[PDB]
RNA sequence: CUAAGAAAUUCACGGCGGGCUUGAUGUCCGCGUCUACCUGGUUCACUGCCGUAUAGGCAG
């Protein structure tokens, strides 16, 4: 009937902090004990990297943690219900699986690498239930939406976002950046970011490569994907995109589709649902 | 093509993070090492050059414009110093 | 808005020692505006003809004030500090004809009109005005030129008829950065008249009713204090004749035998000290004096200040 | 208690235009006044007053 | 052409002797702080790279 004043959503697709360990190649499957970066001098024995984080795919899309109006609550839940009757989460889930497929969570530890392999493990207990292996340099990173045996990893995340099972994913990334150069972890307020005396990447930075989805935007599709952001901006390159003057924008496409029940051929609604999977204090007033 | 092109080859002569002990060590003592030369006379401050960084650097270490080597000749095989030889071909348009 | 200035001129920070603080038979404090409108006319007959320009308006901005007063033991009033005058030829002490003094830090927005703007640069005019104005005295007080640790404050100049509407709020909000630690004295003649028909309870004159705006007067609890329209002060607002005009030789104690004379009285009005951010255009802040010599009115005000 | 020196500074301004009155009735008196001031100045400088 | 124009407050000095502020006291009782994020912006000069003068081997 109108927008509420207090509304927040919770972070689905939450990664953990990815600890980065080095280690020499030809010990790959027997990588129980590879040491981590011990600080700030890096050897030449170790010739590849090892980046591991766990990923939980929770479930629930348009259910707020803390709403304020019950009519708006049920209208938003029936909008997400009419989205999910149309199709699963599998179109968003295959695009999340694309970012899982390469190691694009290695931000600059991937550019300048000769072979990067990513191993995703769907685990029910400590026992591993089904494993995956992908080649990061040889798979996509831009477009054309085509690689076999990745659709099962898409259907897994579609089930986990739709709630058809608990999904826990334990990923490992082996980056042959070369014979022991000095890699770059995240940096706090200059000091490198650590966890326990082991260098790592923040989970919002690991998570920022996962909602790098959005190849649909007002300009032509020649530059590729942007992270799904309200008023979708880039913070250091400088270009702050998706101006609210023109209508393709999260708050506009949310408030006109919940309150004003819009349905032309507008089936790029994946940006709005991908913002709801991101969560956050949306508005309000 | 003009006579314009810039270069950067040979700038490594006297480091500034390590100055006082490069001057005289030949495995002998120092009895006179306080009034040897006046370093307090010269004072200059300008760095308009390309900042090119490495590991364990601040903003930029140094470089000074040492222009004058220029030919219309490009690189050759086997003769590399850092990444480029004496001269080259690039024009304005 | 008579004779709109084509250029404002900012004499930046004039420091004045021993200015006259009595200013009228009824008021005391900051000196009269007629002192400033006579100071700009004394500038005008020293550099205004040599530069073919017209200095006619003046904006009064007081930054710092200090009076030589002292409060006596057991009184809530003030008395003035004095000077010891020389003796007589008899050897006795002369009379104590008391005078009030004050130190004073002021800024002067002048307003320039003539054709000498278009012949000289804007920096030629400002030096010839500033270095002239360090040879003169403002209110009986010496204008003290700069020497300090900091830097001398420079004499700027705008051309307020020049520029677009973005420059008409880029320029008039640039000078206000140089006028802001102090306050500007403007003339409020409409307040004292609309407060005169506001008094419908009594039927007074303007004398007892200008005395009823100077007050922090305390109203009975139906305690409370009556509302504040701003920082309002009484100012001398000109003169008024109490004699017909005399031929320029028929008094032999005049200042000169070529100008007519009148014996005049004072003429009191209302003014307000206000921060220059309330000012829309700084040319509206200027003091002029108009005369009606067919009447006996010789007065001064800020016109064009709504 | 730790300072032994008094510093006293002031600024003097020497104006000039000395014999010109700021007020005079008679034009004849001003005319034979500034001429007498000039025949003081042109015959001998202010140097005797200026040294003192 | 300015309520214009002018101006030496100054000398000297013992504030000072004495003193009981006490006694008594119940602060309690209840509570949801939450959601999200790239420091990929210029955030001190840590012992082993043959000479300010434009001049000289950087598998960092």
């Amino acid at each position: 009937l109108s927008t509420a004043s207090v509304l927040a959503f919770e972070r689905k697709l939450d990664p953990s902090d990815a600890l980065m360990s080095a280690g020499a190649w030809a010990q790959r499957d027997a990588s129980q004990e590879w040491p981590a970066v011990t600080v700030a001098n890096l050897p030449s024995d170790a010739d590849t990297l090892k980046v591991r984080f766990t990923l939980r795919v929770l479930g629930g899309a348009g259910t707020p943690s803390a709403c304020n109006d019950a009519a708006y609550r049920d209208k938003l839940l029936q909008t997400v219900a009419t989205y999910v009757n149309d199709q699963g989460f599998a179109e968003l889930a295959r695009r999340y699986a694309h970012n899982l497929a390469n190691a694009r969570f290695l931000w600059r530890n991937r550019v300048g690498a000769e072979a990067v392999e990513v191993r995703i493990n769907h685990i029910r207990q400590g026992e591993v239930a089904r494993a995956w292996r992908f080649d990061a340099l040889a798979i996509g990173l831009r477009d054309f939406k085509a690689d076999a045996e990745l659709d099962a990893l898409a259907e897994l995340i579609a089930s986990g976002l739709s709630g058809s099972g608990h999904v826990l994913l334990e990923v490992v990334a082996f980056a042959r950046i070369g014979d022991g150069q000095e890699v770059f972890p995240s940096q706090e307020l200059k000091t490198l970011y650590s966890v326990r005396d082991a260098a790592a990447i923040h989970s919002q930075k690991i998570g920022n490569a996962l909602r790098t989805i959005d190849t649909w935007y007002p300009d032509e599709d020649g530059l590729g994907p942007i992270a799904v952001e309200p008023y979708g901006s880039v913070t250091s390159q400088g270009k702050a995109y998706r101006q609210p003057k023109q209508k393709l924008d999260f708050y506009t496409l949310l408030d006109n589709w919940v309150l004003r029940d819009e349905a032309p051929a507008v089936e790029q609604q994946h940006y709005v649902i991908a913002n709801l999977i991101r969560g956050g204090v949306f508005g309000e007033a | 093509t003009p006579y314009r092109q810039v270069s950067r080859v040979q700038a490594k002569s006297n480091p500034e993070r390590l100055r006082r002990r490069l001057m005289r060590r030949h495995d002998l003592s120092e009895e006179e090492a306080r009034k040897r030369i006046p370093d307090t006379v010269a004072r200059a401050l300008d760095l308009p050059f390309v900042t090119l960084r490495s590991q364990s650097t601040g903003q930029h270490f140094r470089l000074f414009i040492r222009h004058g080597p220029l030919q219309v000749t490009a690189e050759e095989g086997g003769f590399t110093c850092y990444g480029l030889s004496k001269g080259g071909f690039v024009p304005w348009f | 808005s008579v004779t709109d200035p084509e250029a404002l001129l900012l004499l930046p920070r004039l420091s004045i020692q021993n200015a006259n603080a009595i200013s009228s038979p009824l008021t005391w404090g900051f000196p009269s505006p007629g002192a400033f409108t006579g100071f700009v006319h004394a500038l005008q007959r020293r550099v205004g003809i040599s530069l073919d320009i017209e200095l006619d308006g003046v904006g009064i901005v007081c930054h710092r004030f200090e009076a030589q007063i002292s409060q006596p033991a057991g009184k809530r009033t003030k008395v003035f500090n004095l000077t010891r005058n020389p003796l007589n030829r008899d050897g006795s002490t002369a009379a104590i004809v008391e005078e009030g003094r004050a130190h004073l830090e002021v800024s002067l927005l002048l307003g320039v009109h003539g054709d000498g703007l278009d012949d000289h640069p804007a920096q030629e005019i400002a030096r010839q005005v500033q270095e002239q104005a360090g040879a003169m005295r403002l209110a009986g007080g010496s204008i003290l030129p700069w020497c300090n640790e900091r830097f001398p404050a420079p004499n700027a100049e705008l051309l307020m008829l020049g520029g677009s509407d973005e420059q008409r709020r880029k320029n008039q909000r640039r000078l206000t950065r140089r006028l802001l630690p102090g306050f500007a004295l403007v003339s409020r003649e409409a307040l004292l008249q609309q407060h005169l028909e506001t008094l419908r309870t009594t039927l007074p004159e303007a004398t007892t009713l200008d005395a009823l705006l100077d007050l922090c007067r305390i109203n009975f609890e139906p305690w409370q204090v009556r509302d504040k329209p701003g920082w309002l002060v009484p100012i001398p607002a000109g003169y008024n004749a109490l004699s017909p005009l005399y031929l320029p030789g028929e008094v032999r104690n005049a200042r000169d035998r070529e100008t007519p004379l009148r014996f005049v009285e004072n003429l009191f009005g209302l003014g307000e000290w206000l921060s220059p951010h309330r000012v829309a255009a700084l040319s509206d802040l200027l003091w002029y004096h108009h005369a009606e010599p067919d009447k006996g009115l010789y007065r001064w005000s800020t016109p064009r200040f709504v």
